[PDB]
């Protein structure tokens, strides 16, 4: 997995160079804002279980269909796994915010899930729609004015925001 | 590729948990050292090549015998002097990436891990590269953290060599 | 035992390695969150009885049944409301520990783990003890840093719970 | 193992008791201290290998029975092994430092070296001698002026003297 | 999936024998049950929607505040006391496969597995369900044979819950 | 694997019904002749070994190019993985008669079978006539009126003859 | 592990001898009673979690320093480890009765356990009372009149005492 | 040590729960086949000399070369007509075992187990034995299940001879 | 495939090392061999019909049953006479294949490996092949060092018979 | 792996044949030489880090863009592991030549290589000019009369280079 | 410990089968060599100190530096003149040793195994070594087996070296 | 492990010096006698199976309380284990000889054989007479005239005798 900086000393060093002057500035400015993606990551995490559950019961009412016996998260066995993923997907979009890369997520989560999904029978556009939901409320605990030195945190709800939208265009 | 941030995660990831306060105290950690690292990292870029120069030259004043010696691990010739620059810019090169990424990763990955094999096949000096280090170190002129940190970088490659 | 010093203790261990700046980092994190930490731990500790009778009030409030079904999970009697303080009074105990040791390590190992079993075989309600937490972050009354790792901990059990 | 932290949590924890305000200000000057422990870490790490190598040298002059074919160091195998436990022993005395606790280094290093040495035939009298070789060069290369912000590393020093000590007292 | 049939031919299998006179008895077993079972399926079948109906009011009763609580987890909606009868009716069927299948299997793949998030993440009380399981046992009505065995996966789902 | 039972169990749950009136009449009379069955089972196993070695041995006096040198079945190594083979099918067969269902012997025996004996370069359609002699003769040992109260067994004959069908059929 | 018939086959064969017309009429009874064996091993089992949670209960109302801060039990970690001692011994107890044989008690369970205790600091006394208690509770549960066909279970009662009296001695 | 009783246990111990109506059914097999079962124990006790004697005698005149043949594995002499009664003894007996434990167990434990060596090392034909165990089944004379069961034993030790 | 050959270069492969001057001393031994074990083998292929008849007749006379007794497993036809002589062919021509490869290898992998089940099934004696070897042993009439060898695979397959 | 003797007794058996006096003077002669496979393998082994490392360096020097950042051997760990590599076909030659058979070589080492080196992005043609110039110098090595008993090794040679040869096309 | 002899047995007791000819010509192998091994090492252990003296005499003209550098590595004193001798006496030693075992298990042993790691360590160089070795083998002036013998283990060192 | 001369180069490392010329010719006659000890490996192995089976029993007949039910060799089970145990002294006892030294049999086959023996409780005293037993029979099989070169074997039987000797010693 790369971080930030990692991504960026990877590309300079296939190319034989240091970073320039114009890219260490770039990475500069990223660290000045340290402190608003800690915020990002701590309030999602420290919301986890209510982002997802929230979202599960939101995507069941909508989709009667998966939860109907015969439908792939009927009985409990499955109910439990298809929750564990909402989870699990949440779980590596924070750490993708918290290194500020998408590699933690592509490579150990997103990687292959399609055709995991696609194997097993698991509605994949389901679990986009799932996906999408926790994105909506993520957003929105993030985004909160209660509580926090107020700021801009436009640049990064775009970022998060992003990280949300790849996993779930990797199950459609 | 061991950093602060990926060094992180990836325990972490290991242990199937959320990212807690810990690893928030991390990322403060890395965030808080970077100003220092990357002014660090800058400086030695911009004296990129005096220090080059300059290192060169003072493991070849430590052993004499590397520039007359004849044959491909030493240099005698214009072919050897330029390897020589090379991988003594290698080593600062690394050492910048290092102060980027605030740990020993991308020295691990890139250059440490293998190093024992390619200098005793090719019958390289690890004291040579010692000396070369040593240099850097007393002619960055760093002050205060940016210096402490580059150092650790410097003396990291020294131990990776003894 | 999760804290920022025992992990970085930890990997470096695992990997055979001495420890390199990453660590150095790590624990300049958490010397630096150590000072609203301490303090934080401090103003917990003293608010202990108003927050804790406060506490187990609002979980009787929020589900009355607890304070007049029979029978012994419940507090209908002295005993029960007891018991009911007590754990309260451990939440809270753990989450000042949390802020010494600047991880969840103390939290994790005392009380999290095993919880599940604890709560289904004696049939208590996690729900309640949620209600509990969630008392105790909006009437801690701390300021910024203080506030917003202490509340981390307590949303931590809360999400250990659910 | 504890950290200086987690080692008062755990007593606390079996009295059932918060921190007292006393001892959270023991902590709190410990944490103000923080920045010269740190310098001791990365001061002996940065000199590892000088550390070691000169001590075992000059072991090997005080005791030459040791090289000597026959003594326990002879051989490459063992030559080797034996510069290994002193930079083990090393190791671990830095992580005591860092953690501000003597538990990483009583538990995974020091704790039944004792009779691993006996049984294989070690002269544990000797390893206390170049464990005491280290601790002097150690000390000297954390108390040293030069470069770095003048302060007051005694009690420090002390304290890193400490941990040294006990891995020396471990195998007598 | 736990049935006397396939537990014997599992076993088996594991040890890569032919089925022994050890295998016959066991059938046996199961086929001699059978008679029983199968009628104690029946009866629960056609009593289906008495018992639900039964069940789930019984709940309510022990357990009023789960009629008037506000939200999802709670049945002061049409949309809960739905969802609740769902799940009686659930449990219900798991006891009738069971009977059917000859042992826990079924109950135990469909529904115990898991169980326990399902419970925590929605919120929902083990203690409302065992309350339900009782009172099918109460009100089955069932004799002898049939009786001792649909309440051995009745009591087996309250200890699943315990 | 399924039995009999759970089979139809399974069936009822992705429908999320009860088992019909029907359908459990329909089991029960598999279940009043049980007796029958595991005579079938006890019968089949009690001459395993004849079963088997009869069979392969008409086998080889029948496709002498099978043990002829240079053969699939020459070599001591072969000749007895070959026996083995012949022994395992009808394990797996009888496996199946017991539980009343063909899963046991689909799932782990003849499922991908044809694909292992292609690659070793098996011939399969030799492979059946084996297991079609097998057939022949575990059908003569169970209807065999001697020793036994008397019935008809010729639902139980044709269920049996089923599944060893299925295990020829599985490598042509 | 021996059962009951088992156990008797074990004896007779070390002494190269049948079982004689009385140990097999022995036996025969034992057969003979078969049911209420199974009712033991049916009630007990199908009352678990009573069984156990009711004992430790007033175990802990009994022993306060139990799980007073310090005591053994104290902590989630711990209180769940002992509840699942209690649970284990149970279950092993009713393996005992269906086999008729204490055996599977004696050596999956009961062996080794009163040194796992004192080497980990538990009190073995203390157990044994929740031993005692789950024996009392077991047994009442065994002899309720309640839905059953009446008889004299009294000598079944006082094997499944036997079992429950050797786990409780196993940790004094 | 293959019985219904010790497998039943067997498995349930290894998935770590408690006894289902499952292993009940397998006690029940059991326990009813075991009146079948120890009245043929029994037949086979009293008719053992016979059987004994009568077998070795059918061994003998199978394969007559092993009565004169020289040499210790052949039964020219009295030291070797013991051992092969000795031996036939051995089977019937582990075949009255079988019938009590209601499986193939003990015989497997006590006889089968290590055969292949004893067998190749001493050079004794299974063929020999074969024909003994062949007689005895012809020869007990036994009833309805008691002889189905018998015979089941038997031919397993045939079976575990080819 | 257990040659000195191949026994060499396969220990040096599993320690992932070069061939030192130990397998080269393995080869010389081999190639010396190698002269007494081609010609060994060349006397034994010439002398092939003698040989095969010769045992077969060894075998019928030490045990003339087989030729007497009826079914398969025995040599009372034609269509058994001619299987005898096969196998006792594949005997030696193992041998004669040892004696090229320097090694057992052949005869392992071709016959003795499952060679166990072979003959427990089909009811064959290990004892009849056995005098077949012992007498090719005395009969081949080789003499010094080829005599030594192709007794050493000889006594071996009876070995693998006992 | 086969050796030459072994190759040609698995020939013959597959016919169910003694090998005929023609292929075992075949054999005959391969074994009066067997002194001169010797020296090859002694010559070769004697001499292996010359061989790879010359080697290695002519063929950076060769192609520069190997070495350059971003090449597939720029990279201690990946240096490293391409000359491990250069090494190792160099090792399964040698065992090829002790063998006199290309089994070694075909099975534990070729097979397969060609699509580790695509898949990973190693150049094969790359490899293979390694190979061929260890070829080069280990031919020169075994053939040079210094030191040794005069004869022709031109046939030895000519099968050495075989060896070599294919290892080389088996990576293009 | 790698000699002919040992690995023969090695080998047999991993698959646990007694030794077979194979062995035998392993053993034959090692027992016609140790005549040229044996005169070898006895040549060796005579010529001793002219070939130490002259090797260590070699090393020092090919790098004159390591008799005037300041330092414990290099031998501008006596002490470290007598070091260097030391080692070189080692190298010569475990040469003979080789040769009486028919191995370089001994070299591999005492010597090669945590070799790099003490020249690592002490910053010696494998170059030095090499060239010693270089020496030893020009001047031990050895005929035919005895040498090519030898000089293989003397290879041996310098491609460990390597 | 150790051969006779590895042995030797173990000693005189420990010493550091070379191998003395009283030694080297010590070892260079061991040396010249090499094919009589080939010879009695040779033997003894070509007769392993007489050598265990006769000596097997010869011990039971000798002592037939091992075989009685109830005794240690009793059941199939542990008949054949103690054939095999036999076998396996027996091979040990081969590789001594073919190496000339004992500790091919000391560490991998002698060492810790008493107690376990002592803690199955098989007899050692047993175990000894069967190796006693086999010793002979070895020895009368190496020493017999017929079909070998005439000389001189009696150093080599006594040096064989010590190996049998010290198995047996080693499980009294
Ligand atoms: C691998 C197959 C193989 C074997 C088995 C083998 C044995 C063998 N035994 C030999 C010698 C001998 N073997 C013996 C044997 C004995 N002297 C006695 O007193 C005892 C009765 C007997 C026990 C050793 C003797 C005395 C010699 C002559 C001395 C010698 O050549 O070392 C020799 C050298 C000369 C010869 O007799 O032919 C060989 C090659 N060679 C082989 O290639």
């Amino acid at each position: 997995m790369f971080d930030a900086f990692t991504k960026v000393a990877a590309q300079a060093d296939t190319r034989g160079e240091m970073v320039s002057v114009a890219q260490i500035d770039a990475l500069s400015q990223m660290v000045a804002e340290a402190n608003k993606r800690l915020d990002a990551v701590n309030r999602i995490t420290a919301n986890a279980s209510t982002v997802v559950s929230n979202a599960a019961r939101a995507l069941f009412a909508e989709q009667p269909q998966l939860i109907a016996p015969g439908g792939n998260a009927y009985t409990s066995n499955r109910m439990a796994a298809c929750l564990r993923d909402m989870e699990i997907i949440l779980r590596y979009v924070t750490y993708a915010v918290f290194a500020g890369d998408a590699s933690a997520l592509e490579d150990r989560c997103l990687n292959g899930l399609r055709e995991t999904y696609s194997a097993l029978g698991t509605p994949g556009s389901s679990v986009a729609v799932g996906v999408g939901k926790m994105k909506e409320a993520a957003l929105a605990i993030v985004n909160d004015p209660a509580g926090i030195t107020p700021g801009d945190c436009s640049a990064l709800a775009s970022e998060i925001a992003g990280y949300f939208d790849r996993a779930a265009a990797a199950v459609s | 590729m061991k950093t602060p941030l990926t060094d992180a995660v990836s325990t972490a990831d290991s242990q199937g948990r959320f990212l807690s306060s810990t690893e928030i105290q991390v990322a403060f950690g890395r965030f808080r050292q970077a100003k220092a690292g990357l002014a660090a990292a800058n400086a030695l870029t911009s004296a990129a090549d005096a220090l080059i120069s300059g290192a060169a030259q003072a493991v070849y004043n430590s052993f004499p015998y590397t520039t007359c010696m004849q044959g491909p691990n030493y240099a005698a010739d214009q072919r050897g002097k330029d390897k020589c620059a090379r991988d003594i810019g290698y080593y600062l090169r690394m050492v910048t990436y290092c102060l980027i990424a605030g740990g020993t990763g991308p020295m691990d990955e890139y250059l440490i891990a293998g190093i024992d094999e390619v200098n005793r096949t090719f019958e390289l000096s690890p004291s040579w590269y010692i000396e070369a280090l040593k240099y850097i170190k007393a002619n960055h002129g760093l002050a205060g953290d940016a210096a402490a940190e580059a150092n650790s970088y410097l003396d990291y490659a020294i131990n990776a060599l003894s």
